């Protein structure tokens, strides 16, 4: 596994002797960017003491207020904007008075 | 009374209460403007972003809750603007309605 | 309308506040003005060597 | 009859006129209060810092204290003894420095229609003590807890 | 790294902030010479946006600090703080000044 | 984007616009309710649309 260069990941093998049972158990880590997801012949995985498994991507926020503020002003300045809504009305208000 | 489990058993409580060693709430719809500010200054002076049961003010986590409390109350002011501004447009029309 | 232009004007300003462009970038320092030793080309992410 | 119609219509126009001005000054005053709210929290915003001394805590808080009582001054305002927030009962100094109220909960009104009423005036109580449906009640413990394994 | 290029722009942006502040003040404020609610003054579209977006502008973070105030951990601490505290001074005049 | 009451913030005027339609329909033009059909002496509606 460690040979393939799986980005940010390497795998170590570790043992088990508990409940009067002897075993070998496995572990790995990742940076959480994407889900780690697996295809393997489930039969060999069982013999390996394994099954296809996944833990998902999980980012963390930066709270980009200047970006969110930018978004706030995007809508308000865009045709969606309420001020843009009333800008349109003043045209209509003038139109009605003229009509 | 026992026996219990590591799970709940149930009993009924009183019909009424008027003052108690109750839990803490520092934001609720019904406004109490000035006393809110009164508690805030209390926390501000000591520097309390957090209170504890044992603290001289055992309950007042004023500063942090204030931000939440103030924003909640500020919203109340905002919609009042909308009602108030709505007045003028309404009455303005009436005078207009009357004028023509 | 005119003030909305001011809003529009600063909106682009806010647009920059959302960005992180130059702050990735890099620059080199040297000690010759002419008859030159050698030139290094750098941009964002290069070591602060 | 037609003249009485105009004759009456004129009474409405002046009536609407005199209220309209109070609205613009009323809208004006309300946001003026909002600015002090805006100025209140801004000074609070920098106050959140931690290296500060006790008098520094005083140093900011004292201005905010005057904004507190000052807002109480502006809240108690009346035009000609007509206290701008005493509900349907506006002849009254409405407030005190602890936020307690001295008007009523109703709303002054004046009639404009083929038998219609027009209520506008703020009851300071509900202003100071009404509730909103967007919101809910927050609640928390005060005893605090820690890993005492040492 | 040479942050500076935008760093200058940010303060120039702070100036481009203050002009809009003035534009709001010049445009949006009262007309008391006729005891008048200025054309744009008192408009619901105006008052709502002006306060809200400024409130949007102020949004803050939590941070550590050396301490004799605030929440406290020791004479060091964790704190709730925003841009102005480390960045830029905010005026009773609304505008921003640089430190 | 509005909170629910924030949407109702806009309802403030819609109430009056609704109410404005209500009073404009009820108008006793010259004291005569043109909108009450042949019986223009009768106030046509309850102000709730009945």
């Amino acid at each position: 596994i460690n040979s393939k260069g799986i980005e940010g990941l390497k795998v170590k093998v570790e043992s088990y002797n508990q409940n009067n049972v002897t075993g070998f158990r496995l572990n790995f880590s990742g940076d959480g960017s994407s889900d780690f997801s697996i295809k393997g012949d489930a039969n060999i995985l069982k013999e390996l003491g394994l099954s296809d498994v996944n833990i998902t991507s999980k980012p963390i926020e930066g709270k980009g207020i200047f970006s969110k503020l930018k978004a706030t002003l995007q809508e308000m300045t865009g045709k969606d904007g309420s001020i843009t809504k009333y800008d349109e009305s003043l045209t209509n208000d003038i139109k009605s008075l003229n009509t | 009374a026992p026996p219990f489990t590591t799970t709940s058993t149930v009993q009924n409580g009183p019909n009424f209460s008027f003052s108690a060693n109750n839990s803490l709430t520092i934001d609720e719809p019904n406004v109490d403007i000035i006393k809110d500010l009164d508690s805030m200054i209390d926390a501000v002076l000591k520097g309390n972003m957090r209170a504890d049961s044992e603290s001289e003010n055992p309950r007042n986590t004023g500063m942090q809750g204030a931000l939440e409390r103030l924003d909640h109350l500020a919203d109340h002011v905002s919609k009042l603007n909308t009602t108030m501004g709505a007045y003028h447009n309404t009455i303005e029309g009436v005078n207009t309605r009357t004028s023509f | 309308t005119e003030i909305k232009t001011k809003l529009l004007s600063f909106q682009t300003a806010v647009s920059s506040l959302a960005d992180a462009t130059v702050f990735a970038k890099r620059k080199v320092v040297g000690s010759i003005s002419d008859n030159p030793p050698a030139s290094l080309t750098v941009n964002s992410g290069v070591a602060l060597q | 009859r037609l003249e009485y119609e105009i004759k009456t219509l004129e009474q409405v126009k002046e009536s609407t006129s005199r209220a309209q001005e109070m609205t613009q000054n009323s809208m004006k005053a309300l946001q003026d209060m909002v600015k002090l709210l805006e100025d209140f929290k801004v000074k609070v915003t920098q106050a959140a810092s931690d290296s500060n001394s006790q008098t520094s805590r005083e140093a900011i808080a004292k201005e905010l204290e005057r904004i507190k009582e000052s807002i109480v001054q502006l809240a108690n305002t009346s035009v000609n003894g007509q206290y701008l927030f005493a509900g349907s009962q506006v002849a009254n100094k409405p407030f005190d420095s602890n936020g307690n109220y001295y008007g009523d909960k109703n709303n002054i009104n004046v009639v404009t229609g083929a038998g219609t009423e027009s209520p506008y005036n703020i009851p300071g109580w509900d202003l100071f003590f009404k509730a909103d449906g967007d919101y809910k009640k927050q609640i928390s413990t005060n005893v605090s807890f820690t890993d005492n394994r040492w | 790294q040479d942050f500076e290029g935008v760093t200058k722009a940010m303060q120039d942006l702070v100036d481009a902030y203050n002009d809009l502040v003035t534009n709001l003040n010049a445009a949006t404020d009262y007309n008391s010479e006729t005891g008048t609610k200025g054309t744009l003054q008192g408009i619901s579209e105006v008052n709502s946006i002006r306060s809200s977006i400024l409130a949007d502008l102020f949004d803050s973070q939590v941070v550590d600090g050396t301490t004799e105030d605030a929440n406290g951990n020791k004479v060091n601490t964790k704190v709730m703080l925003s841009m102005q505290d480390f960045g830029l001074s905010l005026n009773d005049a609304g505008t921003l000044s640089f430190d």
